[PDB]
């Protein structure tokens, strides 16, 4: 008919502009959903390098120290 | 001038009654992302 699809395999570029054209509403949800996962594997490493780093990790829990105890004074009875 | 076989001069079509064709997303001339907007925005129904 008028406008059907031309085929994935015959024309990557061509199909994008035929999807683009007649099926906005996936195209741009694919463009969407890719732009995500996509940035996240590309772009973090930049942001860390240059814009600025990963943030030190919260407490979460009393800080245990990891030491043997020591013998202290004041503060005792009398 | 002429002569006529069951027709006439004025049931003869219109000079220009054979419509040109219907335009494919091709021969377009708007943008896809252009009327994506359009599509997206509700631009005549903002209007
Ligand atoms: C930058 C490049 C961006 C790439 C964009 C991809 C273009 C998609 C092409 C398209 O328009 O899809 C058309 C396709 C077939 O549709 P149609 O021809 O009209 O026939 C169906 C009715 N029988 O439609 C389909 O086959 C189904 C597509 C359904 C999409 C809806 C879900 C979107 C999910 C977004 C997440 C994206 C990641 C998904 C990848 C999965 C990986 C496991
Ligand atoms: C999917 C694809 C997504 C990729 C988007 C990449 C866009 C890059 C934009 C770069 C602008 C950088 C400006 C900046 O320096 O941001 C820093 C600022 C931090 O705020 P601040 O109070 O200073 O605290 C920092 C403490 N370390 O503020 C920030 O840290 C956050 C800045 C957010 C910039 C906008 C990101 C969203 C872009 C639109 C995509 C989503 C649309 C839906
Ligand atoms: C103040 C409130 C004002 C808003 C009131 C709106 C009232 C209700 C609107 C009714 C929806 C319009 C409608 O009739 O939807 C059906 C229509 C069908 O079209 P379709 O079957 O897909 O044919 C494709 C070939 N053209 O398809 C459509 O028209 C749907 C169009 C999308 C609907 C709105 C989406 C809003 C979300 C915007 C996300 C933007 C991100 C996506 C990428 C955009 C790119 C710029």
């Amino acid at each position: 008919m008028i406008n059907a699809n031309p085929g994935f395999w015959n024309g990557p570029f061509r199909y994008l502009r035929w999807s683009a054209h007649n099926r906005p509403h996936l195209f741009f949800a694919f463009a969407i959903g890719i732009a995500g996962p996509v940035a996240a594997l590309t772009l973090t490493p930049l942001r860390r390098k240059y814009l600025y780093p990963d943030h030190s990790p919260l407490p979460q829990s009393y800080p245990l120290p990891q030491r043997a105890r020591e013998q202290l004074t004041g503060f005792d009875d009398e | 001038i002429n002569i006529y076989a069951g027709g006439s001069a004025a049931a003869a079509p219109p000079a220009g009654f054979r419509i040109h064709r219907p335009a494919t997303w091709e021969e377009s001339e708007e943008g896809a992302l252009s009327k994506a907007t359009k599509y997206f925005l509700l631009a005549e129904m903002f209007r």
